C-alpha cells in the first residue's frame, strides 16, 4: 500500500498463526466465541503485508492461515460454523499459552533457589540410560558459577 | 534425634544438587523410610527458623539442600556465569502441553500449536526435560512424548500432581 | 538475624571453593569487621552437635564443610549399590566425551571444574571409554573417546543417533 501501518511488535514475537490471530482478538477486543472473520481476515492480511515488506521471515503457516480465512470469508459471502473449527483451534492454543505462563512463573521461582554442585566423594569410595547421560549434563549446564576467592 | 539428622545434613550437602532419594538416606542412617522422613521433616523445620539460609527442599523424587528464595539478589552479586538461559516460548508451549496431555505425539502437539514443533522437541530433549516414553498403536507407530523427573526439578514440582490446574 | 542467613546462602551456593572475607563483606554491602562477628556467629552455630556441617578459614577462605565424624556415613552412602555422588560424576564425564570425543582430561574437567582424575578410572573398567590418540605435544596429553562397546551398552547403533544438543 502507499502509508506504513503502526505495529509493536514484528512478526518473530509470534508462535505462530494462532497466536497472531489470538493476539488481534485481543487488540481489536473481538468476542472468540463468535469472530467477525472478514474483519479479523482484514486485520490479519495487512500485518502479514507489512512484514513481507521489510523481507521479514514469514514462517509457512502464516501464509496457510491466510488462504484458510480468505476462503472461509469466500465461502460465506459469495452464492453456491465452517468457523468452528478455527475457533476451537484457538480456544486450545489460548489455553496452552496460558498454562505455559503458569510455568514460566516457576522456572523464574526455582532459579531464585540456589545449590551447591556435590562434592567429590572418590576418596571416600552402574545402570544408565541415554536420558541419565543428558540429565548428568544438563544439570551441570544448569550450574551457575560464582565468583572465586582470591 | 538430633544425630541422625546432622547425618542426613551432611548427606544432602554432599549430594549437591544431585539430591538423595528417602531410599537412599534411609540405607545410610540404617532405617525404615518412614523414620527417615521424621528427620528430614524435623530438618526442614529447622531450616524455616528466619536466622537460617538453607533449607531443604523435595524436587523430583529427591530431597536437597537449597538457598532461600529471599536471598537471591545478594547470590546474583558473586554470578559471573549464569548457567542455562530461560526456555524459548516455542519450548515452554510444547512443553506445558506435553505436561498436561503426555502422553502426547508429535502430531497432536503440531495441532494444538498449529506450527512444526521438532525444533522445541529437540531442545527440551537436549535438556532432558521430556522422553520418549513409547509408541502409539497405529498405523505411523508415531512416538510419545512424557516429561521427566529433571523436568519437576526445573520447575519447583514435587511431582506431576502438583501443577496448577488447565484454565 | 537476616546476615547470618545471607552469609550461610552465600557460602553454602560458594560450595567446596568458597569466598573471602572481602566477598562476603563487599556483599553485605559491611565492612569486613562486621562481616567477621556474623562469620563468627554463624561458625559458633555450626558446633552444636545437631548440625552436619561446619564453617571452616584455610587462606583467608571460607567454606562449608561436612564434619569428619561423619565421615563413614559418607562412606555407606557411595559403597551401599546405588546412585551415589560417584556415579553421577562417571555420567557427567562420559556425556562430555560422548558429545564432544575426542577430548583430554585437560578439557574434562576444564568443563567439569573438578579433578576427574577418578571417574576415567572406573569409565575404563566397565569398558565404556578409552584411548583415541594423544595431541602430538605439550605433555603427549591423552585423547579419550568413546568405545564400540559403549555404542552397544546405551542401546545406539551409531554415534550420529545421539540427541542433538541445539543449545552448544
Amino acid at each position: 500500500m502507499d502509508v506504513q501501518l503502526p505495529y509493536n511488535v514484528k512478526i518473530e514475537a509470534f508462535e505462530g498463526p494462532l497466536d497472531l490471530l489470538l493476539h488481534l482478538i485481543n487488540r481489536y477486543e473481538i468476542d472468540i466465541y463468535d469472530i467477525p472473520v472478514a474483519q479479523i481476515t482484514e486485520q490479519y492480511m495487512a500485518y502479514i503485508h507489512a512484514m513481507q515488506e521489510l523481507e521479514l521471515d514469514i514462517a509457512s503457516e502464516y501464509l496457510v492461515m491466510a488462504a484458510t480465512l480468505l476462503a472461509i470469508k469466500s465461502k460465506m459471502l459469495l452464492p453456491p460454523d465452517p468457523r468452528e473449527e478455527l475457533t476451537q483451534r484457538l480456544l486450545e492454543y489460548k489455553k496452552f499459552k496460558e498454562a505455559a505462563r503458569e510455568l514460566k512463573r516457576r522456572e523464574e521461582e526455582r532459579a531464585l533457589l540456589f545449590t551447591k554442585p556435590p562434592s567429590d566423594l572418590s576418596a571416600y569410595a552402574l545402570d544408565v540410560n541415554v536420558y541419565d547421560m543428558l540429565g548428568a549434563l544438563s544439570k551441570l549446564l544448569r550450574r551457575k558459577k560464582l565468583q572465586k576467592p582470591m | 534425634l538430633k544425630p541422625a539428622k546432622a547425618i542426613v545434613e551432611a548427606l544432602l550437602f554432599a549430594a549437591g544438587d544431585e539430591g538423595l532419594s528417602l531410599s537412599q538416606i534411609a540405607a545410610v542412617l540404617e532405617v525404615s523410610e518412614l523414620e527417615a522422613k521424621a528427620v528430614i521433616e524435623e530438618l526442614q523445620q529447622d531450616c524455616r527458623r528466619e536466622e537460617r539460609g538453607i533449607q531443604l527442599v523435595e524436587l523430583g523424587g529427591v530431597f536437597l539442600l537449597a538457598t532461600k528464595k529471599e536471598h537471591a539478589p545478594y547470590l546474583k552479586k558473586l554470578v559471573e556465569a549464569p548457567g542455562a538461559s530461560p526456555l524459548s516460548q516455542a519450548a515452554l508451549e510444547t512443553l506445558a502441553i506435553i505436561a498436561y496431555r503426555q502422553p502426547i505425539t508429535r502430531a497432536e502437539i503440531e495441532e494444538i500449536r498449529g506450527v512444526k514443533s521438532d525444533k522445541p522437541l529437540q531442545t527440551l530433549m537436549a535438556r532432558a526435560l521430556i522422553k520418549e516414553v513409547g509408541r502409539a498403536e497405529g498405523t505411523g507407530r508415531p512416538i510419545l512424548y512424557g516429561t521427566t523427573p529433571e523436568f519437576l526439578d526445573y520447575f519447583g514440582l514435587k511431582t506431576l500432581e502438583e501443577l496448577p490446574p488447565l484454565p
